[PDB]
C-alpha cells in the first residue's frame, strides 16, 4: 500500500501556526483567507506529497488540512493548509443533511 | 512528513488512509460516519482505512470501509487550491474504539505560534 516512496509507518510532526503576514510573504499572490501556514521558515520539517487531506491538530482541535506547498521542507516555503475554522458550518450542515 | 518522527502505534486514532489500490491521501475521522479530507484528493471511488499504523501489514486493528458519498466543497478552485476541503461518508459506520476515534472541530481559530501535531504517510 505504501508503493515506491511512501513510508509504511505513520509519521508525526510538531509545528507552529505561522502569522498571516509570514504566510503571504512566503507565497505572494497565492494565499486566500481560507489558508493558513504551519511549519518552519528555516525549512527542514514539513508535510509532503502523500500527506494531503490529513490533520493539523492544535490543543485537541482540527485546525488544518494538508493542502499544498512549494516543494517540501524548503526554506521560506512552509506548508499551506486549509483553514478548518472557516468551515465548521459547512461541515456540520453537510453532515446534517447527507 | 519530512523531518518528523514515527508516531506511537495508533496514538493518532482519528488519522485515516485513503486508498484506491494503494495509499494516496490522508483524512480525519470527525464522527463515526464521516471523514474530512482535501478536495484535490477526490476520486470517484475511495476505500477508507481506519486504525492503521503500518499500511502494508495487517496488524489487527484495521477497519476497511468503502465510501458511499464524496462531497467536495462547491467553491473548490482546482488551479489555486482555494476551498480545498472534502467530506467522505462511510458506507457503514466505523466502530469507535481506543484505536479508532474522532477529533473535535475547532471552537475558534488558532493563534499564531500555537503548537500543533501534523501526521501522515506522505513522503519523508
Ligand atoms: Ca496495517
Amino acid at each position: 500500500s505504501s508503493g515506491s516512496s511512501y513510508p509504511s509507518l505513520l509519521q508525526c510532526l510538531k509545528a507552529p501556526v505561522l502569522s498571516d503576514s509570514s504566510c503571504k510573504s512566503s507565497y505572494p499572490g497565492q494565499i486566500t483567507g481560507n489558508m493558513i501556514c504551519v511549519g518552519f521558515l528555516e525549512g527542514g520539517k514539513d508535510s509532503c506529497q502523500g500527506d494531503s487531506g490529513g490533520p493539523v491538530v492544535c490543543n485537541g482541535q482540527l485546525q488544518g488540512i494538508v493542502s499544498w506547498g512549494y516543494g517540501c521542507a524548503q526554506k521560506n516555503k512552509p506548508g499551506v493548509y486549509t483553514k478548518v475554522c472557516n468551515y465548521v458550518n459547512w461541515i456540520q450542515q453537510t453532515i446534517a443533511a447527507n | 512528513i519530512v523531518g518528523g518522527y514515527t508516531c506511537a502505534a495508533n496514538s493518532i486514532p482519528y488519522q485515516v488512509s485513503l486508498n484506491s489500490g494503494s495509499h494516496f491521501c490522508g483524512g480525519s475521522l470527525i464522527n463515526s460516519q464521516w471523514v474530512v479530507s482535501a478536495a484535490h484528493c477526490y476520486k470517484s471511488r475511495i476505500q477508507v482505512r481506519l486504525g492503521e499504523h503500518n499500511i502494508d501489514v495487517l496488524e489487527g486493528n484495521e477497519q476497511f470501509i468503502n465510501a458511499a458519498k464524496i462531497i467536495t466543497h462547491p467553491n473548490f478552485n482546482g488551479n489555486t487550491l482555494d476551498n480545498d476541503i472534502m467530506l467522505i461518508k462511510l458506507s457503514s459506520p466505523a466502530t469507535l474504539n481506543s484505536r479508532v476515534a474522532t477529533v473535535s472541530l475547532p471552537r475558534s481559530c488558532a493563534a499564531a505560534g500555537t503548537e500543533c501535531l501534523i501526521s501522515g504517510w506522505g513522503n519523508t
